């Protein structure tokens, strides 16, 4: 009866949604075939037998809606919500946005409401698009405006890989990040910052494999994106719907740039040689060496902690170690906010698939956090923008597709607002 | 055809 | 989808375009009778393949090669350009007077061909700059069609002379000439010499005699390897327009350097890795790219690596980032992040990896220069100008040509001075 | 005791003709030998044996009478009901109106004038008439004038091949086609607008043939010809008689020229990962894209809208589906009709055509809209006219056939005066 | 039941019928005997077929003619009328004095043979406009038979003369002498003139040594396409009228352009894969149709397109509409959807798809502003002008048929430069 649409706009989050859904499909125990031997907030029955992912994938390049049309999952999706362009992005924003953004976007729509319209108690909207993509910018900027101007109430919290502050794929990321940050800071409630850095060093440190592909990335996405919907997906102690977060961990409407973790993260050598208890569990979970986002959360101080615990856990030794970390003197928040911590608890373990270099264990803690030291990556991003816009350098390439020279000096101003308030919260009374 |  | 078409011209734009066309043909597995054993080739009749191109040429003795050389029953009939005369190495022979002649036939033929397309991504063309044929006639189709394709864009592999080697004595002229206004309707003028690739073919893979098969061939490969990223399932894919960000920060400042990697030979194949360090050791010095410009004589404005096969994209990336922060001298500081990488899911036909190095960097400025040098002591004396203005050219122009050149050169110089 | 008369006049409606016969004998069980190994209104028996259809077929070219008087056919149609002349219509208007059927409407009113006398419970006669050409848009007004100065009372509907917005299949179109709707304005109470531009569209789309042909064309409108007179034909539990038509959808005494619409029309695939209930159904019965005719109903009002269900349906959804659809604000009536809505029911599922492209379905729905913006239509229409009577370009192929040459200039001009009912009825009050 | 009637007249209207007939006979499967293995042949005694044809000239060699090639015996005796002398190139030779004795008795052969049809849907001829037994017995017989049946259509397949490349030296005044009349009492001039042919057979097929032969083939295939849709069912049936409704706005501007397709040699046969976009391509072009008069260089006042062989008909009309709407430039505006299509069923003797496109353009006045340059040209000094006056006429028919002709030609001109 409740449910969550799931949209995939952009290169890194459609592979990343290949993965999500990969890991869907076996947690529920659906075959690729479609046909299988809870999933009402993801499927749906086709009347006998089959099911229909809730999804839709959007990309201008047909090569990688090209690959999943004759992957190994060609016959689960429906061969109408694989929507594909037929040409590139080129990593300039305004090409995905007000040239050729302007043909798909209305196409997503009407394919959007004719997927609501089969729903009843649908409750919001998870999008998956990196920021430094030219499609995954434009086009997601487009669509999240369409799906604010709407439907309004419902929540839509995205999952966007932002670029990693010295790793680099790209030579125009600050440019349409800058732009589609700038869209998104008022449509989307809850934005968690996905940096694509930190995993690497993460699954060098845990799961000791030392030459990791994206693969392997968006495999633990997929698992954090899981450990999260459990909540409505399965049954428990603590039932926390998606309507939840966004209430929890958002104190201004603007400030709400959350960073995510996840453990255990242990592959098989030393699986069975450490314990993993919940104390230490908790206690790794709260280590700066594996946030996903490349930064020292010890800089600032934290404003909200959802953790999603799942599996078997007791609570009462769940309590005592929160103390503990309440106690610790690395970690503080904000005055203003006493009551930090928001907890839910599940029924269910994670599951494994095969291939993917985790290992299964009994219990999983997924925690994201609103802070404040997460200002700093905007500061350090907003960096490269000057060193860009002093010399008007790869401007023209915006200027020719329709945007207005200028609207990137109103981008920019109004990031230095955000951050503003990322000094007027850090501040005591 | 009967060309040549 | 995504379709290219082809245009080569001239001498060397031709041979060149041939070598092409085979490997392309051999990495596709078309045999030379267009069978399997449209990016580039399209369908016809009992599954045969026509690849997609216009060969053009003001004297039709080109034809014997095209027709000799393996894979020569490819190409379309219909797509033989000829004319009768020839240019003879003189520019206005294929500019102004012959070859404004037949380059409405070959915007005919172009016209027939790119509406066959759908989604028509670029145009590419070859060809030489000193070559009567080519660099007249290639220039002017460039010119024309773009005056009518705005939208879409050109990557031209034109294959500039460099002094170190001599071949003719006319070159400086039609070269400064073709280059007034190939900075200015053109988006990818990736440059190529002979001399870098007699240096390579000598101290880099040890060959005997360096004849023009091999080079060719290794040019070929290099520009097939740009763009392959394309014609293949990749985890990081570009297109010619993903380039076309990532390495013009200026809308004329686009005069790419090439590098292919890896290259050795017999027994260097035998003993040595094939790794993401020893491509990447291989691929930044002076002399695995294919430019007579010492590159550590100035900076990269920006640098693109279209990687390919199956690898770590963290160990590449890592790569990519350490070899950037230890030449921070040589690279431009006031860009942050210069460096750009992209990697496809296929390997080539051969071996299981392989590097293309696009660079636009500021060290080719000076190649300008020193063609600039022989022009002004072949233009002081107005030496050899008795066989240009007799054909219409108005001699003025070749005045402001010059002039153009300078800012050209000036540009990079002076981004070679900005700082923060 | 109850059963209608199909007329197939021009070159048209004898195609559509062959297929829709192909679908009703392929329905009811009648081999193509008139044999069997409901049919009271459409076949009768001769006495013992075999079936022989309700049918007169007409036109001047002996190309297509003769094609189907020798095809799969041949032994189906009683000889006298296929009546072909000598010489051709050639896209004019005059040639079909006053020289060649001036006693050939004799024949086909006296034939006309047999089969009624053997019809027990005649309803209405169905036309099919291609204005574009020459003998259906001439002879057919002629004999739509002969019936209704003959008969009267009788209802008399029409299902008219106009030319498309865009793409050309004659040159002298809006000649015949403005004559033909002048001389239809009163004799014929409904005309639903066929066009062969959206249904190639559609064929192109959701049937997934990129190649189609006026074969599957004619497939459709026989699918739509059936969808409609189920109700006559077989049981339903809210049954129509086509004379509720006549009354439902005719406002005003002038106006009458709506647009249909099926669905679902959908490929085997493109259905088979689907659940298609009735919701889904009539929420894309109204999308202006798949509509049989060629508008756009988003820039205009309804005005009444008839859609009889087939198959097992359940009621409780058609009225949520109906009261939801009339929610919606993008799609508003008229002030004059509050009760905009019109619904039928027929217990009998859709039935397949052996070898064609539609997929089976349980439920289906046919919608017959009388709306407002098809008006729009007219006016493009008569536009070309004008760009053709600014020179009296192609009149003396015209005023050589005894024509009288103001005939163009009233019918013109008379039409046009059409307009000012239309734009007077999408006023409020 | 719409039969067709087939004068000829002349030497080149002689064999062009002869090899029409042939063909004909080639597509409905009939032998040089009659043999199998109503629209145009007749039942004849024995099974046989004969055709309803005439064959009329002054000179007895195109008796042997059209006796010596193959298909000669389908014929009839009855339809074998003439002359003796031969007007020799002269006009008045043929409708004045010699011509006249003999239309007479034409007059017979063709009464006793209209009649045999019981729905005739009209007559076609096959002559010259230069030489003088061709066009001027053609010019009085038209004459005539407009008198008797006004009520069906007579399409005239002409050949005008060959404009620059002339054979003789009487062609202008011959020519302008017959249009002067055929502008009256003819409803479809399809003119054809050897320039073209020659054009088509040497740039589109490479072939050796091109006899009249292979041009009356070419012409063959183009006349038996205009009426195939007609003598076959399809999917969208045409005629001989329905053309002319959708081809002329005024009663005289009714002089068409014919156009054939697909036509290539072995070497691009090989390539090129079959289907109708390519069909569109290819009849479109400006130098693939009958008339040495690029059509680009005036409009299209209205065109129409007969295929044959099974497609899919939305392909047929969305070429036809992508194709007057990007080129909306050589289409003429004031009048709108100006193509008309149509589609038969049974293609050619193995030729799985045919195209036939006819067209009024107004781009056909130039060929005849030549020719009355030429005549106003020989005019002025009354050159050649005895050989004529000598025979009754006199030398103010001359200037009203120069004058009918400009009159011509002002209201193609007046009504194209129309707006709306
Ligand atoms: N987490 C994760 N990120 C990816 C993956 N693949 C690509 N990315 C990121 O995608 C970004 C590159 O921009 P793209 O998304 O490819 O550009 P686009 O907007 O989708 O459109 P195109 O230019 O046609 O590719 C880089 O920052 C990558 O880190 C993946 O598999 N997993
Ligand atoms: N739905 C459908 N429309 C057709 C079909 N065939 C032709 N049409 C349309 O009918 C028109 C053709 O004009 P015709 O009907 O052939 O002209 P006519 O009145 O019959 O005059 P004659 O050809 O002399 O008999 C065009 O608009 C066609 O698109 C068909 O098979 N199915
Ligand atoms: N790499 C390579 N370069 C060539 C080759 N042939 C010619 N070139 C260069 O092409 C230059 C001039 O261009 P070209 O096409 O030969 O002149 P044109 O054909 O007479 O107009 C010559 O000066 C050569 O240096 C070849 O076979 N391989
Ligand atoms: N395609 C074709 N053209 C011809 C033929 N014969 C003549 N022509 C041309 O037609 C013109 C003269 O026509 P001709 O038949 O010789 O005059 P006639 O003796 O009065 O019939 C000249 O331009 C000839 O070149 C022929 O057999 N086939
Ligand atoms: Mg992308
Ligand atoms: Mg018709």
């Amino acid at each position: 009866m409740r449910e969550v649409i799931s949209i995939h706009v952009g290169q890194g989050g459609i592979q990343v949604g290949n993965a999500c859904w990969e890991l869907f499909c076996l947690e529920h125990g659906i075959q690729p075939d479609g046909q299988m031997p809870a999933f009402n907030t993801f499927f749906s029955e086709t009347g006998a037998g089959k099911h229909v992912p809730r999804a839709v994938f959007l990309d201008l390049e047909p090569t990688v809606i090209d690959e999943v049309r004759t992957g190994t999952y060609r016959q689960l999706f429906h061969p109408e919500q694989l929507i594909s362009g037929k040409e590139d992005a080129a990593n300039n924003f305004a090409r995905g946005h007000y040239t050729i953004g302007k043909e798909i976007v209305d196409l997503c729509l009407d394919r959007i409401r004719k997927l609501a319209d089969n729903c009843t108690g649908l409750q919001g909207f998870l999008v998956f698009n990196s920021v430094g993509g030219g499609t995954g910018s434009g086009l997601g900027s487009l669509l999240l405006e369409r799906l604010s101007v709407d439907y309004g109430k419902k929540s839509k919290l995205g999952f966007t890989i932002y670029p990693s502050p010295q790793v680099s794929t790209a030579v125009v990321e600050p440019y349409n990040s800058i732009l589609s940050t700038h869209s998104l800071l008022e449509h989307t409630d809850v934005a968690v910052m996905l940096d694509n850095e930190a995993i690497y060093d993460i699954c060098r440190r845990n799961l000791d494999i030392e030459r990791p592909t994206y693969t392997n990335l968006n495999r633990l996405i997929a698992q954090v994106i899981s450990s999260l919907t459990a909540s409505l997906r399965f049954d428990g102690a603590l039932n926390v719907d998606i309507t939840e977060f966004q209430t929890n961990l958002v104190p201004y409407p603007r400030i709400h740039f959350m960073l995510s973790s996840y453990a255990p993260i242990i592959s098989a050598e030393k699986a069975y040689h450490e314990q993993l208890s919940v104390a230490e569990i908790t206690n790794s979970a709260f280590e700066p060496a594996n946030m996903m986002a490349k930064c020292d959360p010890r800089h600032g101080k934290y404003m909200a902690c959802s953790m999603m615990y799942r599996g078997d856990v007791v609570p009462k030794d769940v309590n005592a170690s929160i103390a503990t970390i309440k106690t610790k003197r690395t970690i503080q928040f904000v005055d203003w906010c006493p009551t930090g911590f928001k907890v839910g608890i599940n029924y269910q373990p994670p599951t494994v698939v095969p291939g993917g270099d985790l290992a299964k264990v009994m219990r999983a803690v997924c925690m994201i956090s609103n802070s404040t030291a997460i200002a700093e990556v905007f500061s350090r991003l907003d960096h490269k923008f000057d060193l860009m816009y002093a010399k008007r350098a790869f401007v023209h390439w915006y200027v020719g597709e329709g945007m207005e020279e200028g609207e990137f000096s109103e981008a920019r101003e109004d990031l230095a607002a955000l951050e503003k308030d990322y000094e007027e919260v850090g501040i005591e009374t | 055809n009967t060309n040549n | 989808m995504r379709e290219i078409v082809h245009i080569q011209g001239g001498q060397c734009g031709n041979q060149i375009g041939a070598k092409f066309w085979e490997v392309i043909s051999d990495e596709h597995g078309i045999d030379p009778t267009g069978t399997y054993h449209n990016v580039y080739y399209n369908e016809a009749t009992g599954g045969r393949y026509v690849p997609r191109a216009i060969l053009m040429d003001l004297e039709p003795g080109t034809m014997d090669s095209v027709r000799a050389g393996p894979f020569g029953q490819l190409f379309r009939p219909d797509n033989f350009v000829f004319g009768q005369t020839g240019a003879g190495n003189n520019w206005a022979k294929g500019h102004y007077t012959e070859g404004a002649e037949l380059i409405d036939s070959v915007l005919d033929v172009v016209r027939k061909e790119a509406e066959g397309c759908d989604c028509l991504q670029g145009f590419q063309i070859t060809h030489s700059l000193g070559g009567g044929t080519g660099s007249g006639m290639g220039t002017l189709l460039i010119s024309k069609v773009r005056e009518e394709y705005p939208d879409r864009i050109m990557e031209t592999f034109s294959v500039v002379p460099s002094p170190k080697v001599s071949d003719t004595v006319v070159e400086p002229y039609n070269a400064t000439l073709s280059v007034h206004q190939l900075v200015e309707n053109a988006d990818e003028c990736m440059v190529i010499d002979n001399e870098a690739l007699y240096d390579i073919c000598f101290r880099t893979l040890k060959l005997t005699t360096p004849t023009y098969g091999d080079l060719n061939h290794l040019v070929s490969a290099a520009m097939s390897g740009v763009t392959c990223c394309l014609r293949f399932p990749g985890q990081l894919n570009s297109d010619l327009r993903k380039l076309a960000v990532n390495l013009i920060p200026f809308p004329r400042l686009h005069f790419f350097m090439i590098g292919f990697a890896p290259l050795t030979s017999r027994g260097s194949q035998q003993y040595r890795a094939l790794t993401v360090p020893e491509l990447t050791q291989q691929m930044f010095d002076a002399k695995n790219m294919m430019c007579a410009a010492d590159p550590r004589h100035g900076r990269y404005l920006t640098a693109s690596a279209l990687f390919r096969g199956r690898m770590s994209t963290k160990e590449v990336d890592e790569q990519m980032l350490n070899v950037q922060n230890k030449n921070s001298s040589y690279f431009v500081e006031w860009i942050p992040n210069n460096i750009k990488s992209s990697i496809c899911d296929i390997p080539p036909k051969g071996l299981k990896m392989a590097v293309t190095f696009v660079g636009n960097s500021t060290a080719i400025q000076e190649m300008f220069k020193r063609v600039a040098e022989q022009f002004t002591a072949m233009f002081r004396r107005k030496a050899f100008l008795h066989w240009y203005t007799g054909e219409g050219m108005d001699e003025m122009e070749f005045t402001e040509a010059e002039s153009n050149m300078n800012d050209l050169v000036s540009e990079y110089q002076q981004y070679q001075d900005a700082t923060a």
